[PDB]
DNA sequence: ACACACAGATCCCCGGGTACCGAGCTCGAATTC
DNA sequence: GAATTCGAGCTCGGTACCCGGGGATC
């Protein structure tokens, strides 16, 4: 008797049996081919080895661990087993609505009921105990509520102190288009009149309100968006956790908890097991002052993670292809599922899904058992429903509370979940961690992919390690041998087919293949260990793990200015729409000059400088007014700022009248961020691990701010503020500017200011000179310096600047010192620390649009240009003259060393071993080919060419290596057999035959094919070239390519097929076929026959 | 500046901007072979070969000390170092001048300009001049000494000559010589015939050295209507190479300096 | 009976395309013999 | 009492601007 219906399968009878005839072996060839797709009546049955079951079986045995204590209804944890746990822990909060008939026979006492009792929200503390034990609980108390002025209702509404407004609002529910807002009695609506000043627009007075009290979210973004436009409607967005969150002082989204009994000795109160809501051993519900936080007990009580990756045939009829999760034909065949634990980062279990008899490699069993990992389940099984429902009947089962793996909400999770919604059918909406109704889906928009599975904080690895690590290939197999540097075996999905149609040897080699990917994604989250960093965020911020992963930037940020905003009597407005979201100048002193600098150039980045700004100049929402009258009563000068951002003539108060909202918000956190940071040496090293995870959070949300303020049209944008922070952002660059080129803008004041620059002079002229500038960084180049002690110095530098103009929060930093530089663009930038390290700054010096030899020849370029010096000081002395003045004028001679690669990366594909195969040129094959618009591309011609010559095409997702050939003589004709071949049933020099014509397969090119083709190559290495050393000439492209042109020796030989006639016409030679002295003689002898 | 020196002054710019004046942006995708003697500018136009020397005496001051340097003409491919030498490109030009520095595997060419303006005072443009480097290995291929057959001709007769043969592919254009000092070029249907006599040591009479000599030789693609229209050649002389096994013939401009087109023949029949 | 929800996708380099510009070179009615 | 050019207009090869779809891994 559950209360809320079970949407998993706990029993399924009948299914959809789609398997491959290739899983028959009396099946003779004609009956050996696509997938029998069709039906049956019998219940999916899971083999594992010998043994046989149906996949959804509790029973008194199990092939796969299980963590739930109900599954289906019936108990299954032992007789006793009432894990009294005062402290909880809490890894993520969801909030539902819980309308109090619908939650009638959970067998509560009339607390929670009482509160709720029409609907309200309850927010539930899904977490885990000490003792092991997997549980959840309910705060009940919490109301989302939101503010309207009180004239401007009471007059414009016309109706009076606050009830009657009240009723008001639920007319307005009432009394409109459709059934969505059921039976609402004003009694749901008790509201107050409250004093909150506008958080704008402070010469806004504190102006009385009306805070009307609103039970469920659903109504209130009708009463946010479906009641009067001309009213701003204060903070009618809110959610219940939030006001969960900032309400009750000190609680956290992440972290652990106590029970507290008081206020009449209301204790938590336990639930009863046919009461669950979720997938948890044990459960409470207890409102929100029964609970309570604790600190000092850092650790995470075992909690699970689910490493799965899934592998799949794309047969279809023909053509195989990427799958296709709309096509029944295109189908999962093996879903590996690596079940770690979280605390010791032990694997626990290595499940193994499989479609058919499967035998894991003798070899794979024992390296299994070698590196001392569990001895890995292999499943067999008949039907690709058989699969996917034992997989997600695990991912229930189970419960791991984190879910990983590579692209599982790019592909994985959304191959499985269309699978099992369209083609089988299954109800997603309760196999996440509640069991009926929450959400488990994915929104498409594409790869910012999001899922929301409830009680499953779905930390993809994709979109983790694509923000952490900064490659840009992001396969798993390449991602692996970049951060683990695992010595993989890689399989090709074109032994898929070959591997899978073999037998159960090959497709168990398929099955090691699986096991062997979610290994490495495994060890990729537990060296990362996101989950540490976004339970830092999550319970800095005020929301729960799985937004902080999900939705937005600006979250953060508003929740904890909401939590500042409640203690100070504040509003905070709905913007004026949403109005609907779906789901499925002083800069230019201060630019790049686009130069190269030797000279040590100090970074002088500002510390989180617009935080530093906000908090520094008052700046908020609550500190601008728009009129002078409104600062009429307070002077210039001391007690305000008058600030014009476009005109608008803003006038920031200083502290000591108002307090800024977000100073104190970034003020506060500063100061923690700056407490951890001076606790890391007295921890123990995996604590010191876990404070710089808090210490991370804190960064993070902290440089959040200005972006939360500034984006436009969205949660509290206040385009005054970030218009006046990114002005004063502006003017303190120019303040920075000016004052040192002030001050120090002779060595002796530098050296009158700070006494350690006496050693610290160079041999020639000084200057400190600002060079590049953008948002918190400006790039000193302090000309006449040495670099050496200069960090030192610099950070005396800042700090000496940070306290002589700007306001005390605001912090200057000599982060760096480049010893040599390479301003490329407003954004672009090669450096060298003065330490050694090769800064690059987005420029992104390997293209994998360009083949291996590019990329490596362009690289050793630039690392020639930086890390050889008399290179270096050549591409210095580069950048005083103009750039077209050396086209006539002989480049520096050290950069000769320069040109002797390019030469080199030209003669090296030119030279006899005619490859070193990586050429490849990969295509990115989008998506769909026989639609490419455009036609005529290199890798369609090689598409083709394979449809003409041995093809072997996993077509529809995967890209051909194609390599260019150097118009070999036989190739014009066989583009004309393409242009009637093309078509499918649909001398003279023929054209310099366009290079996607040129574009024959590397395969075919390396086993006879020769002396491949420079132009293309070369012409594509040079325009990498010179789009990184075309700063080096002013960013002049043309003059770039002209001179790197320059270097390489070219040759002039006749085509020797008219040689060959000339040679018949005894024509005398002039040149560089090694007859020196001839040459003189022989031009004489023209003259002498033409004059 | 470099030890091998290249000048015009306005008297020999003049004498060689008429060179490139007869009209021309052929030779500008040009190959320049330098060296004693002089530049020998070389190209192919519609296949057939087309030279310009250029002698050391036509320049103003000219020395070079050294071996041949080769300069593929048109520097990063879009300027020349002979764009310059158009009719009417710059049209104040009053010197120009070469110089190639380094040493024999690596010599690299410089060239200069200099215009007048009012007053007469001399202005080098910084921004056209040129910068060319040598070629590492070139082999260029060269004509051959006193030929085996020499005549005379002018743009009416030269005219004659071309409009009478030339007929495009799939036509045969054989040059004949008759007995009794006979020229005659026919194709299979024009037929043109030119008296060549003694004294060069009405539009017939044509005044030759080697004027002894028959031939029947034939061209077997049509270009020397084309290339030598493309050329804007106002006539010049005809001079056959016949000993090496397959004949050559270079039609010259006599008008003062020369770009000479030599022509390979189909085999005698 | 839940109403079910859902509450940001852009924009950069490489490769075709000849709108037209402009630059050459062969060209068809006024020139000079 | 006998024929020619450079003029418009065509093509001509460009040619170089200048104008049209990219990435995102499984
Ligand atoms: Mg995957």
């Amino acid at each position: 008797g559950p209360t809320q219906r079970h949407t998993y399968y706990s029993e399924c009878d009948e299914f959809r049996f789609i398997a491959p005839r290739v899983l028959d072996e009396d099946a003779p060839p004609e009956k050996r081919a696509g997938v029998h797709d069709g039906h049956l009546k019998r219940a999916p049955k899971v083999y594992c080895g010998g043994d046989e079951r149906d996949v959804l079986r509790v029973g008194s045995g199990g092939f796969w661990p299980r963590r739930s204590r109900l599954w289906g209804g019936v108990d299954h944890a032992p007789a006793g087993f009432n894990p009294t746990v005062t402290v909880f822990h809490v890894y993520d909060i969801l909030e539902n609505v819980e309308h109090a008939y619908g939650m009638r026979a959970a067998q509560f006492h009339a607390r929670f009921m009482d509160a709720i009792t029409p609907t309200g929200t309850v927010i539930t503390l899904l977490g885990l105990t000490p003792e092991g034990h997997r549980v959840a609980v309910h705060v009940y108390g919490t109301r989302q509520y939101f503010y309207m002025n009180k004239e401007e209702v009471d007059r414009h509404l016309q109706c009076r102190a606050p009830r009657d407004l009240c009723e008001r609002m639920a007319a307005a529910l009432r009394e409109s288009p459709g059934a969505s807002f059921r039976g609402i009695s004003a009694d749901h609506f008790e509201a107050e009149v409250v004093e909150r000043t506008d958080v704008y627009y402070y010469e806004t007075r504190p102006a009385l309100f009306y805070r009307v009290y609103v039970r469920s979210g659903r109504v209130l973004s009708y009463l946010c968006d479906n009641f009067c436009p001309a009213i701003k409607k204060y903070e009618g967005g809110v959610d219940a956790t939030t006001r969960f969150i900032l309400d009750n002082p000190g609680f956290v989204t992440f972290g652990w908890y106590r029970l507290k009994p008081g206020r009449n000795n209301t204790l938590a109160q336990p639930r009863a097991p046919m009461a669950f809501g979720t997938s948890s051993d044990v459960e409470f519900n207890c409102t929100a002052d029964n609970l309570a936080i604790e600190g000092g007990m850092s650790d995470l009580p075992a909690y699970k993670l689910m490493c799965f990756d899934i592998e799949c045939k794309a047969g279809g009829e023909d053509e195989l292809a990427f799958p296709v999760a709309g096509h029944p034909e295109d189908l999962v065949i093996q879903i590996s599922c690596l079940l770690y634990d979280l605390s010791t980062t032990a694997l626990e279990h290595v499940l193994l899904f499989s479609l058919g008899s499967c035998d894991l490699p003798e070899s794979h069993l024992n390296e299994l058992a070698a590196r001392g990992l569990p001895t890995p389940v292999v499943l067999e099984f008949d039907s690709e429903f058989e699969m996917l429902l034992a997989f997600m009947t695990l991912v229930k089962q189970y419960g791991p509370e984190f879910v990983t793996g590579y692209n599982i909400i790019n592909f994985d999770w959304p191959f499985l979940l269309a699978k099992l919604t369209d083609i089988y059918k299954v109800p997603l909406d309760g196999y996440g961690r509640m069991n009926g109704r929450g959400v488990f889906r994915v929104w498409d928009f594409q790869k910012r992919s999001k899922i929301k599975v409830n009680g499953m904080v779905n930390i993809d690895m994709y979109g983790i390690i694509t923000d952490k690590i900064k490659l840009s290939s992001y396969k798993l197999n390449a991602v692996a041998e970049a951060v683990l540097k695992d010595k993989k075996k890689d399989l090709s999905y074109r032994d898929i087919p070959a591997y899978y149609a073999t037998g159960p040897a090959q497709r168990g080699v398929i099955g090691e293949y699986c096991i062997q990917d979610s290994l490495l994604v495994g060890q990729l989250f537990f060296k990362f260990l996101p989950h540490l960093e976004l339970s830092a965020v999550a319970r800095l911020a005020g929301i729960n793990i799985t937004r902080t992963i999900y939705d937005g930037q600006q979250i953060r940020v508003f929740t904890c200015l909401l939590r500042l905003a409640d203690q100070k009597g504040f509003i905070l407005p709905d913007t004026q729409g949403r109005f609907r979201g779906a789901g499925g100048q002083g800069a230019r002193v201060l630019d790049p000059t686009s130069g190269f600098h030797v000279n040590p150039v100090v970074v002088f980045d500002f510390a989180s400088l617009y935080p530093s700004i906000i908090q520094a100049h008052n700046l908020c929402f609550s500190t601008l007014s728009l009129r002078a009258d409104a600062v009429a009563h307070l002077e210039a000068g001391k007690d305000y700022l008058e600030i014009e951002v476009g005109g608008r003539r803003l006038f920031f108060v200083k502290a000591h009248v108002r307090e800024s909202l977000l100073s104190i918000l970034l003020r506060d956190w500063l100061a923690m961020r700056k407490q951890i940071r001076s606790r890391i040496p007295q921890s123990s090293p995996e604590e010191a691990v876990l404070l710089d995870k808090q210490q991370a959070a804190i960064k993070v949300v902290c440089n959040s701010v200005y972006g939360f303020t500034g984006v436009q049209h969205g949660l509290l944008p206040c385009l005054h503020v970030a218009a006046t922070v990114t002005t004063i952002g502006r003017e303190m660059l120019l303040a920075t500017r000016e004052y040192v080129h002030a001050r120090w803008a002779a060595f002796e004041q530098l050296l009158a200011d700070f006494p350690e620059a006496a050693d610290m002079r160079a041999p020639g002229p000084y200057s400190m000179r600002i060079i590049y500038g953008d948002t918190d960084s400006i790039f000193v180049l302090c000309r006449g310096l040495t670099a050496a002690g200069l960090t030192a110095m610099g950070d005396k530098m800042a700090s000496h600047i940070s306290r002589a103009l700007f306001l005390p929060p605001i912090k200057l930093e000599c982060e760096k010192t480049f010893t040599k530089l390479l301003l490329i663009a407003k954004k672009k930038y090669i450096g060298v620390i003065y330490g050694g390290k090769m800064l690059i700054k987005g420029v992104d010096l390997v293209r994998k649009n360009n083949c291996a030899f590019i990329n490596r020849t362009s690289r050793a370029l630039v690392d020639l240009l930086f890390y050889d010096d008399t290179v270096s000081g050549a591409a210095a002395a580069l950048a005083e003259r103009p750039a077209e003045e050396w086209l006539a004028r002989p480049l520096p001679e050290g950069l000769q060393a320069f040109g002797a690669v390019l030469v080199d990366a030209h003669r090296r594909i030119t030279d006899p071993e005619r490859d070193i195969q990586d050429f490849v040129l990969t295509a990115e094959l989008s998506r769909h080919p026989r639609a490419y618009t455009n036609k005529r591309l290199a890798h369609l011609t090689v598409y083709y060419k394979l449809m003409a010559r041995r093809a072997q095409v996993p077509s529809i997702k995967d890209r051909i290596p194609y390599v260019i050939v150097a118009q070999t003589r036989e190739v014009e004709e066989t583009v004309a057999r393409l242009a009637a071949l093309r078509e499918l049933d649909a001398a003279s020099k023929p054209r310099k035959l366009l290079v996607s014509e040129l574009a024959e397969d590397p395969a075919y090119a390396i086993a006879h094919g020769v002396a491949l083709n420079t132009d293309y190559y070369f012409s594509h290495l040079l325009g990498a070239a010179c789009v990184t050393f075309k700063a080096l000439f002013g960013n002049n492209a043309k003059i770039t390519e002209s001179l790197l042109k320059r270097f390489i020796p070219e040759v002039w030989h006749p085509p020797d097929d008219v040689a060959a006639r000339l040679r018949a016409a005894g024509f005398g030679a002039v040149g560089a076929g090694a007859t020196a002295e001839e040459t003189r003689r022989m031009l004489h002898r023209a003259f002498d026959t033409l004059a | 500046g470099a030890p091998c020196q290249v000048v015009l002054q306005g008297a020999e710019l003049n004498g060689i901007l008429q060179a490139f004046a007869p009209l021309r942006t052929s030779l500008l995708d040009s190959l320049l072979v330098m060296g004693d003697r002089g530049i020998l500018i070389h190209n192919t136009i519609f296949g057939e070969q087309v030279f310009l020397p250029l002698e050391h005496s036509q320049f103003s001051r000219y020395r070079w000390r050294g071996p041949t340097a080769a300069f593929l003409s048109l520097v990063d491919q879009k300027r020349s170092l002979l764009s310059v030498f158009r009719a009417n490109q710059y049209p104040d030009l009053r010197r120009v001048e070469l110089a190639i520095t380094g040493q024999a595997p690596f010599r690299t060419l410089v060239q200069r300009i200099w215009t007048t303006t009012s007053d007469g005072e001399a202005v080098e443009l910084a921004s056209e001049t040129l910068m060319k480097r040598e070629l590492t290995s070139f082999v260029v291929l060269v004509p051959q000494g006193t030929p085996d057959v020499q005549l005379r001709l002018t743009r009416p007769q030269l005219t004659k000559v071309l409009n009478a043969t030339g007929a495009d592919s799939a036509t045969p254009t054989t040059f004949e010589l008759g007995v009794n000092g006979k020229f005659s070029v026919f194709t299979t249907s024009t037929c043109v015939t030119f008296a060549a006599r003694e004294e060069g040591v009405n539009a017939k009479t044509v005044y030759g050295e080697n004027t002894h000599r028959t031939f029947s030789v034939v061209v077997d693609d049509c270009s020397m209507r084309a290339v030598l229209r493309r050329l804007q050649v106002a006539g010049g002389t005809l001079k056959f190479f016949l000993t090496t096994p397959v004949p050559s013939l270079c039609v010259t401009a006599t008008g003062p300096n020369a770009v000479s087109a030599v022509f390979l023949l189909k085999p005698q029949k």
